[PDB]
């Protein structure tokens, strides 16, 4: 069996009323559950049965559907709500699951400020650097960092990670670090940070000159 | 001839846990107690656990047992070796041999061995960070860029806790090295670049590591 | 609460293999049938294993099927999933999920789930070492270096095979790095070497990366 | 419980001669003895599967004994095969235990190593570390101490040995060991010395260099 859940991300506001949709590539009865997961944290369960609420489960989380079609409704968004939500067939001795829906906090489109901050000459002395881009509070989630050192796409040698939204003003942040040996940074000069985000009519790139 | 395969070994940290096993081929396990062994680097052989004929009676040698738990799988032909909290002195090939014979008794020796499978425990437990400055270059951006540490987690304040406005400490990212490295970042004011200090509170428990750095400009 | 615990997480390389494992406590889990579920890199889960009570079947999602193996052990309440051939695609968080209600039937969820461990494929493969000289000072000892690479063999000869006499290339070493480590030597008159211009030809055969290094006095 | 106390640690022999080794229980046991050869870094194989009762398969010049206590085992003219480890194993049950295995070598006199140190080529030290390797090129026996020196600094923990098994053409022990140090810290001393000590030499032999000369 296969599994699609749209939306992808939903954005909504505290206390909205919001549904969710599972469609099922052919006919799978009421066998069908909802999750709510956290970042960091296993899955909790929901919902089964397509309607069955759980012991202990709030009554603002509902199901329906049956066959092809499921929905999620959550009716009065509560912070807490504010999660990623997973759509699951399960059969006697197996299951499946959908692609999942991440539900944030709307608020409006924010590109984020961008910062690169070159490597310390302590870090440096030891024989690594760490070129840090920072993009701060931005909004929605999806951003593109591309590095780039004399002009060259770099690839495979940077790790990125992304806050939660904040509690205050709901948008993200991200930090990318492009780490090299002293024996390769030193071979190229410039080091630049390309971005990418809804927010941004065109690409930004902040860069610095080594030395 | 008959063929005992060993998996899962590796590197391993001191304090950290880890899980071996052994498939077989051309016989069944169904029939057989299913025996541990090390050669530690000084070169002897140690028992280390077994496992009756029906999962009836586990048994360890005195180093390991409470430590490891050893446990079966009677149809698809698997023993496996539980190894929580491992000791640097649990640095061994460890191999998987049946007790066995052609006709079978209540005692017998070890007939079939396989090639065994390397563990290492290097002794570092845990690793205090590194801390790097992340130098301010309106609006001014700066933070501290902690690094190589294990485990999680590391917490850090501004300021022992009075800056914490615009503050945003990143999750962990996992590195290629088995290390972890976050950076905490907080924007503020261009004007107080020249007057107000700025440091960052760096503790990680695990290690007992406490770290003040002043973050100021180039 | 119902009690789950993973252990056999961390860095694995892409052909690699590994074993997961969970253990339980406030339930026994033979009355359940008992999963595996990961987190791929889109924040979407994907189911991976289910085994049935008493291990009646076993399922596996089409990624997995044939790579992997899921095993349990209810005497002492473990459930295990092995990971040959692991491949970039299966880095994730790992979790043990329990088939279950407050009332058991013939087909429910996932009510009781781990708190999970992490596992992580690196595309690292066959990584290539890096080869360095060590130069000559009646008798001179001179050699060859090799660092850094996975998995073994490292293969040494000099002048390819036109000398012999005197060669000996050591065992390798597993570095902390996870990566290992040898040497190369050979000793010769030392009235040659001023003549006679000592080579050696490699090859990390893994990999195939095949390298040669000129060893003359510095 | 039963502990065993096999003699020799170590065998020094030849081709062709007859040898005999012996396990002691700690206390008696019913001849519940069993005897395995291991070559290096392979799999043990089990020759005997109760005291003087060879396995079917095993060459026939493989022999031992048993009195409840006190054991043998013995090889009836050794091969160039047979200069691998022999363990004893007591076995019970639902448990084991194995003597301290005797390792049988290929014997000649006494030979003390030929000791030479190497700096790291410049073309690592660019990247970024060095590696500094000390090696005993042949002697004989197998045991050996190499200790490193960093400007008269005794090192502790920053260094791996590997020793290869005996030469084929004069049957000696070599040893190589590699002492590693960022490129950073490499840089902060002058002096890189292995310090060797062995059963052929009156006095430790010490191997040095100066960085950079
Ligand atoms: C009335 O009488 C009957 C007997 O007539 C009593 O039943 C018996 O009760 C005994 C005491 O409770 C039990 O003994 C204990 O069993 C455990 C587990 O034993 C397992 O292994 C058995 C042997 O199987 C071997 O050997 C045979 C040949 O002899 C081979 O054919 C076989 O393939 C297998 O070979 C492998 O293992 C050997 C080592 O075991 C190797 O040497 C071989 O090379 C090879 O690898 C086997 O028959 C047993 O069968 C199961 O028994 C379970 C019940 O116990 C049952 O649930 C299951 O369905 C099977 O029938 C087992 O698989 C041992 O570990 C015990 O050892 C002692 O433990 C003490 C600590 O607890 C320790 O102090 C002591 O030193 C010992 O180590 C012990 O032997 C019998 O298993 C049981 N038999 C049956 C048929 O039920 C009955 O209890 C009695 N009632 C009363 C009220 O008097
Ligand atoms: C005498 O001999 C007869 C026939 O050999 C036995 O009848 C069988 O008994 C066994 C055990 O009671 C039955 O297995 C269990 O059946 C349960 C219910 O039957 C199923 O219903 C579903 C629909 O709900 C159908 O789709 C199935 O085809 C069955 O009809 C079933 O719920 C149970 O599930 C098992 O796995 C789950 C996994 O979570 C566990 O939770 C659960 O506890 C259980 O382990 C089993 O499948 C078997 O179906 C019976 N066969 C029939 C119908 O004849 C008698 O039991 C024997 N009696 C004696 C004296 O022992
Ligand atoms: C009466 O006693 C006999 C033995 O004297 C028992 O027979 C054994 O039964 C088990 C369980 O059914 C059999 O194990 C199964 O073997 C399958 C493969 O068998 C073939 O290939 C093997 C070599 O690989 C040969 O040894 C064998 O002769 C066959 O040619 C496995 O594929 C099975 O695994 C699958 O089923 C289990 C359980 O459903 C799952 O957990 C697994 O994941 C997998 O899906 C299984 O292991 C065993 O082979 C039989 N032995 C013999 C000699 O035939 C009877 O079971 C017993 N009677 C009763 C009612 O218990």
């Amino acid at each position: 069996v296969v599994m699609t859940q749209s939306p992808s991300t939903l954005s909504a506001s505290v206390g909205d009323t919001i549904t969710i949709t599972c469609r099922a590539s052919q006919s799978i009865e009421t066998w069908l559950a909802w999750y709510q997961q956290k970042p960091g944290k296993a899955p909790k369960l929901l919902i089964y049965k397509a309607s069955t609420l759980k012991t202990g489960v709030p009554s603002r989380f509902s199901g329906s559907g049956s066959g092809t079609e499921f929905t999620l409704t959550i009716s009065g968004l509560q912070f807490d709500d504010f999660a990623t939500y997973h759509c699951q067939h399960y059969a006697g001795y197996s299951a499946t699951f959908g692609q999942g829906t991440r539900v944030e906090i709307k608020r409006t489109v924010a590109a984020p400020s961008v910062f690169i901050f070159p490597p310390s000459d302590e870090q440096l002395k030891s024989g690594t650097a760490s070129v840090v881009c920072l993009l701060n509070n931005f909004y929605p989630r999806e951003a593109k960092v591309q590095w780039k050192v004399d002009n060259a796409l770099q690839s495979g040698n940077s790790q990125e990670s992304v806050t939660e939204q904040d509690s205050k003003d709901s948008t993200y942040s991200l930090s990318s670090t492009l780490t090299l040996s002293k024996a390769d940074y030193e071979k190229h000069k410039v080091y630049a940070c390309e971005v990418t985000h809804q927010g941004l009519s065109s690409p930004v790139t902040k860069s610095f000159n080594r030395g | 001839e008959v063929q005992l395969v060993e998996s899962g070994g590796g590197l391993v940290k001191a304090g950290g846990s880890l899980i071996l096993s052994c498939g077989v081929s051309n016989f069944r396990i169904s029939a057989h107690t299913m025996n541990w062994v090390r050669r530690v680097p000084g070169g002897g052989l140690e028992w280390v656990a077994s496992i009756s004929t029906s999962s009836t009676y586990r048994d360890y040698a005195d180093a390991v047992k409470g430590r490891f738990t050893v446990s079966r799988d009677d149809l698809e032909d698997f023993v496996y070796l539980q190894m929580h909290k491992m000791r640097v002195e649990d640095t061994a090939i460890y191999y998987c041999a049946r007790k066995g014979s052609d006709r079978l008794s209540d005692n017998d020796p070890f007939d079939a061995w396989g090639p065994g499978t390397v563990v290492t425990v290097s002794p570092a437990s845990t690793k205090g960070p590194s801390v790097f400055p992340l130098a301010p270059s309106g609006t001014a951006a700066l933070g501290c860029l902690v690094k190589d540490y294990f485990p999680e987690p590391v917490t850090v304040s501004w300021n022992s806790g009075a800056l914490t406005s615009g503050v945003h400490t990143f999750p962990a990212v996992l590195q290629s090295s088995g290390l972890y490295s976050l950076s905490s970042v907080v924007t503020v004011p261009s004007s107080s670049l020249g007057t107000q200090t700025y440091i960052c509170n760096v503790n990680h428990k695990p290690s007992n590591t406490k770290v003040d750095k002043k973050v100021e400009p180039k």
